[PDB]
């Protein structure tokens, strides 16, 4: 038995539950959801996608609701989802590959070996908009009913940073980890040592897309008291540009917070955190 | 120099109020069994999260130890003090002494629940291999287990605590009986020295920031360690312990870099509020300053705009002077830390059957008669007129929302007009159901009323956001609206109404504001003639100065107009005049009902949904056309006003569903509707007299 610190999720368990469901489901919902032909029921969607080149995974997460097996996982991603996202990017592929090798083939193995895939979950429970969001909701899986406002320019994020050596004819890079550049003092050192020369260049470096957008949000029932809500909302690559002013929306992600710097001189932080949405799906 | 922190000492003694507090908790049966042992129970169930201490239950067991002769040593006197102290300590004896859990970790749970679960796992390996290796190493628990203790580093309690803990005082009745603790002071009454106690304010909360979260402690990751760094966060702000303290990288030359967790660190639920003053606790000349309000955790929406209540909390200095230069030093600022909250008009939205409210219902019930006992028991301190007070009961109760399930939606409310002359009252009845209403408001023609009927829109003090502020048909909702001098009010203003009386929502295109907004509201009008008094030589259309559009959005409107009379006028000179001689109501044989109670009964009334009879069905609709086709084929000379519309026999409808609903009763009879139909005639045969 392995376990994720701070987390209920087994890694290679999950693994398994996951391509156990994938290998077989059939619309099981409407035998068992409620008072409500088919076969194969993804795999037609997955076979469907290969060809296509479209790498998104839209999946109806109340599949797993009401399945026999993976009722042990919808709370899981529910709460646990940028980890469980990061396990279904593996397992798919993992899965893409066990369709090529029980095929006779062409050459789709010298792509998807290298390319990347992902999952956008949108079908979960409805919720009280910002208004019942309280903080141990912080870090879920959390939808919105609402519409678009303003959306911001696209914002330039860094993905790889570039150094650039005053000296001696030797770069450097360094991918960016949770939210740092981790500078090197030492101008890597086996090829010579000054000990604070060296740059960093702006237009060498790997950036993301990123772009904010303001949602007025509606929701199904609202307290009697309330008044509309502006919460501000933030997209990456892939969704920018997805949805714009006017646009009647569900949108889904993960409920976050932040901190705010008090002014552009120092680093005092306010301690009544800020709150948004990281965009992970838009119906 | 001990001469500096110069030693002194008090009466108190904490390390034996301890010693205390591990017996009361166990200790108390005068109210499953020890039931804050069962009440923690419930946590090791984690089924609830906040515990709420009662003075109540500590005077009592105190009487328990001093009648038999055994110290009290007061915590009462010292908990009204200093409880910054105590709800810091009297938790911590909570940690050591609460039950094991029952339902075992699963997944169908609260995500906090395993995380604490898991270091509080994890400090107990931590022991089990210390001690191990300690006595694996060439050589008594008491001995030994406290070697484990002190050379591991552990995760604090606090940062394992599952839960919240408040307090709540003892009322009045607890300090007479047994012969302080809790007068509800005023804003202004506070006097400034009574910083550290716990204290009770009443007055208007005027406003409210959003919940959001602030963090108490935060948590840091290094991974050269692996050990965590928590630091807490006390102040307003904080700076980032970026240099790793770890005891494993201090005595080491690598001081490796660490990263904070945003789940790992320990909010809580902050949210803050104005109380003003209480109006008619100002003194003469004065004015309702105001007060900041803090609030931490499970209490945080118990506060809602434009309502009163008793505030009960610890009242606290905070660090600000003003700007440096005017300054005289070591100034404060203060707030006060709400612990528990009761509102003095009450939320519908509660209201369970528990052993003390439904007698007080069912007693209420038994004595008959009991639309006509409320009606008269609605402002009884005014003459007769039964039938427009009758009918604000209605008001109150509503009918039924109506949801078509395709996307439309009728109004389920009830708005009224009070159309008369003067001296026949009108801003007393008005102000009387303001007072029976829980959210009602109360309004007037003219000044503010544009924005004061509409969304403002504002830079929020506490926190660098817009926010909308809703005017009185948004600051009542689910609630009455009451308009005075009616006709004195501006196109701008009716334009407003006109909308929100057809439906529930109030739209705005100006500046920054483009919302749709929720009204919810039931207008209730007062209104005077063109000439103050009516002329009978004016047809009601002309009489009336206000357009029949409009005035079809009222359901009934009331023509209460006076006429001089040689009896009539001496019942009423003798109700004002026995009324000030004294303020009690006349000795009928009748009691005008508190009216608390009668909340209760209307929120009871409230929850009832009631079906039309096809035997009523087919009446309403003949009772409609006769009346619609008299409205129209005669009625359209003299003395005759306006139009029967499709509007009014939803009127009827509404009406007829609020009388079921006052019956209790899960159906409409064809007795009711002979009764709405009265009421819509009966406002305007007074024109005859
Ligand atoms: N029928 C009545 N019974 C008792 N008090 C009355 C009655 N009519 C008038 N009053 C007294 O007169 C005042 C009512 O003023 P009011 O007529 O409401 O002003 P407005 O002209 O704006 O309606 C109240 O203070 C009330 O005490
Ligand atoms: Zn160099
Ligand atoms: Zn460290």
């Amino acid at each position: 038995l392995r376990i994720i610190w701070g987390t209920n999720v087994s890694i290679q368990e999950c693994t398994t539950n996951f391509r156990n469901f994938l290998m077989s489901f059939k619309y099981k919902f409407r035998k068992i959801l409620d008072e409500r032909d088919e076969e194969l029921y993804y795999i037609k969607q997955l076979n469907e996608m290969r060809e296509l080149g479209t790498s998104n995974l839209n999946l109806d997460a109340r599949n797993l609701l009401a399945y026999k097996q993976t009722e042990d996982l919808y709370h899981q991603l529910l709460n646990y989802p940028q980890e469980v996202i990061s396990i279904m990017d593996q397992t798919i592929k993992d899965c893409m590959v066990s369709l090529i090798v029980d095929n006779n083939l062409d050459y789709d193995l010298d792509e998807i070996e290298t390319k990347f895939y992902k999952v956008r979950p949108y079908n979960v429970g409805s919720c009280k908009g910002m208004r019942e969001l309280n903080p141990n909701d912080i870090d879920k899986l959390i939808n919105l009913k609402g519409l678009v406002l303003r959306s911001t320019p696209v914002i330039p994020d860094m993905k790889v940073a570039f150094f650039k050596c005053n000296v001696c004819d030797h770069t450097m890079a360094v991918e960016i980890d949770r939210g740092v550049i981790q500078e090197p003092a030492r101008c890597e050192r086996i090829d010579c040592n000054e000990p604070n020369s060296m740059s960093l260049i702006h237009n060498r470096c790997s950036f993301a897309d990123k772009q904010v957008i303001k949602l007025q949000e509606t929701p199904d029932f609202v307290p009697d008291g309330q008044t509309p809500h502006s919460i501000s909302l933030c997209v990456y690559d892939e969704l920018v540009d997805s949805c714009r002013a006017g646009d009647r929306i569900e949108v889904t992600g993960t409920f976050r917070s932040i901190p705010i710097r008090a002014n552009s001189r120092q680093r005092v932080l306010k301690s009544l955190y800020k709150t948004y949405v990281d965009v992970v799906h838009v119906k | 120099m001990s001469a500096a922190l110069p030693s002194i000492q008090l009466p108190v003694d904490y390390n034996n109020l301890f010693n205390e507090i591990t017996d009361f908790l166990v200790t108390f049966k005068q109210d499953k069994g020890p039931k804050y042992m069962a009440m923690l129970q419930k946590v090791a169930n984690r089924e609830l999260n906040s515990v709420i201490i009662d003075l109540d239950d500590i005077l009592q067991y105190q009487n328990e130890k001093f009648l038999q002769g055994t110290q009290a040593d007061d915590l009462v006197s010292a908990i009204q003090q200093n409880a910054n102290h105590f709800t810091e300590l009297f938790c911590r004896a909570i940690d050591n002494n609460m039950p094991l859990p029952t339902k075992e970790i699963d997944y169908k749970d609260d995500v906090l629940d395993v995380i604490l679960n898991q270091r509080r796992l994890r400090n107990e390996r931590m022991l089990s291999d210390r001690t191990n290796e300690i006595r694996s190493e060439n050589l008594m628990n008491d001995a030994l287990r406290e070697v484990v203790e002190d050379e591991t580093e552990l995760f604090p309690p606090n940062l394992t605590r599952r839960y919240f803990l408040y307090f709540k005082p003892l009322s009045q009745n607890c300090a007479r009986r047994y012969r302080i603790s809790s007068k509800p002071l005023s804003v202004r009454q506070i006097k400034g020295d009574f910083l550290g106690q716990l204290i009770t304010v009443r007055g208007i909360i005027t406003r409210v920031s959003d919940v959001k979260p602030a963090v108490e402690v935060i948590a840091y990751t290094c991974d050269q360690c692996g050990y965590e760094v928590f630091q807490e966060v006390n102040s307003r702000t904080f700076t980032p312990l970026s240099e790793c303290t770890s005891e494993e990288c201090s005595q080491n030359q690598t001081k490796g870099q660490l990263f904070m967790s945003t789940r790992a660190s320990k909010f809580s639920a902050f949210q803050e509020c104005k109380i003003q003053e209480l109006s008619q606790q100002v003194p003469v000349g004065h004015i309702p300053r105001s007060l900041n309000i803090h609030v931490n955790g499970t209490l945080v929406r118990s506060l809602s705009p434009g309502d009163i209540v008793d505030v009960t909390g610890i009242f606290l200095p905070a660090p600000y002077t003003g700007f440096k230069a005017l300054k005289a030093g070591l100034l404060t600022e203060t707030y006060l830390e709400a612990q528990f909250v009761r509102q003095h008009k009450k939320k519908f939205a509660s209201f369970s059957l528990t052993s003390d409210v439904e007698e007080r219902v069912m007693e209420l019930i038994t004595s008959g008669d009991v639309y006509n006992r409320l009606a008269k028991s609605i402002a009884p301190e005014i003459y007769g007129n039964l039938d427009v007070k009758k009918a604000l009961l209605l008001l109150l109760v509503g009918g039924v929302d109506k949801r078509v399930g395709d996307g439309m939606k009728i109004r389920g409310d009830i708005n009224v007009c009070l159309m008369g002359d003067p001296g026949v009252a009108k801003s007393q009845l008005l102000k009387a159901i303001c007072k029976i209403s829980p959210r009602g408001v109360y309004t007037t023609g003219k000044g503010s009323s544009g924005v004061g009927l509409t969304a403002a829109v504002m830079k929020d003090p506490v926190t660098d956001e817009m926010i909308l502020e809703g005017g009185a048909l948004v600051l009542a909702d689910n609630g009455i609206c009451c308009i005075d001098e009616f006709d004195k009010m501006d196109e701008s203003d009716r334009t407003a109404i006109h909308e929100v009386m057809e439906q529930q929502t109030i739209s705005i295109s100006k500046a920054g504001i483009n919302t749709t907004l929720n009204a919810r509201t039931s207008i209730l009008a007062a209104a005077n003639p063109l000439y103050g008094r009516y002329n009978p030589r004016l047809s009601p259309l002309d009489n009336i100065n206000l357009p029949a559009a409009l005035l079809s959005r009222f359901d009934i409107l009331f023509l209460m107009l006076d006429i001089p009379s040689r009896d009539d006028d001496e019942k009423l000179a003798e109700h004002v005049t026995y009324v000030h001689m004294h303020n009690k109501q006349p000795d009928l044989d009748f009691t005008p009902v508190e009216p608390s109670k009668m909340r209760e009964y209307i929120a009871y009334a409230k929850t009832k949904r009631p079906v039309m009879s096809e035997a009523v069905n087919d009446y309403v609709v003949q009772a409609y056309i006769r009346l619609r086709q008299d409205s129209k084929r005669e009625m359209d000379s003299k003395f005759s006003f306006g139009q029967a519309t499709p509007r009014t026999l939803l009127g009827i409808i509404r009406l007829s569903q609020a009388l079921a609903k006052l019956r209790l009763a899960d159906m409409v009879d064809i007795d009711d509707v002979e009764e709405a139909l009265r009421l819509v005639r009966v406002s305007k045969e007074s024109l005859y007299q």
